[PDB]
């Protein structure tokens, strides 16, 4: 039972990474859309 | 007549913003890329 | 962020390696050389020792970029000796989200809610809303075509 | 074999699927700068 209980928490810590990606690139691009709001505001 | 040396002087300080933002954005791409490769490594470590 | 993004990677990769192999299937003498033999020193040759900070900024009227150099043995702009330098943050998000809470770029319309908190958040930005000393639009060029 | 081999086809369509979703995002930022070129010339 320790190999499958290793590969459940390897797993589990893929899908955590993929999430934690995914929250980034989220991130990004919201940061990138303020930005670009931003600079549209300071040129209107 | 002064608008048209308004928008001149307020085109003049953009240009600089503008193309300033333009070239920042240039390796965003390659940044993105390089920041995904180890994403490539793991699934390769997945699949082997 | 790239910092903690890098450290975040490194550390994937260090486990990484840890998984592959858990399962399988110092200047001082050229100082001194240096000394000796130029006998010679420039103001250039110090911060040469310590890694150096360049902010070019270049722009459409011609092409040159403006570099800039700042000191890293002190706690100036852009040194990095002691931690995290200088970011100028925390007065854009504020701006963004009350912008984008009306969808009206112009704060001059916006509600007395976001007007008190541009005021609390902004104390340099109050002088503004009151309507103090009028002046058409805002042109800081108006020396040329005023004479 | 069965259980390997499905194991196989969904690494080789995840890793398919991660690179059509680099493609894209490559596609999309290659628009965002034509666009922002195009915006550019128009204030030329």
């Amino acid at each position: 039972l320790g190999a499958l209980a290793l590969l459940s928490q390897a797993c589990r810590r893929m899908i955590d990474n993929v999430r934690y990606t995914r929250k980034l690139l989220m991130d990004h691009t919201e940061d990138i859309f303020q930005g670009l709001g931003y600079v549209k505001l300071l040129l209107d | 007549d002064l608008e048209k040396n308004t928008l001149t002087l307020k085109n003049a300080a953009a240009v600089a913003a503008l193309d300033n933002l333009r070239g920042e954005t240039i390796t965003l791409p390659t940044e993105i890329d390089r920041r995904l490769k180890p994403l490539e490594e793991q699934l390769t470590r997945m699949a082997k | 962020a790239e910092t903690r993004i890098q450290e975040n990677n490194r550390d994937v990769l260090e486990l990484i390696k840890r998984a592959v192999n858990i399962v399988n299937s110092l200047m001082e003498w050229f100082d001194i050389c240096y000394a000796q033999l130029v006998s010679g020193d420039t103001p250039a040759d110090f911060w040469k020792r310590r890694p150096l900070s360049i902010v070019p900024r270049h722009y459409a009227e011609s092409p040159s970029p403006l570099i800039v150099v700042s000191y890293n043995g002190s706690s100036a702009w852009g040194g990095r000796i002691t931690g995290s330098p200088i970011l100028y943050h925390s007065a854009q998000a504020i701006i963004d989200a009350a912008c984008i809470n009306a969808r009206v770029d112009n704060p001059q319309s916006l509600h007395v809610t976001a007007r008190q908190e541009l005021v609390a958040r902004l104390p340099f930005l109050a002088n503004v809303l009151n309507n103090q000393t009028p002046l058409p639009a805002f042109k800081p060029g108006a020396e040329m075509f005023l004479n």
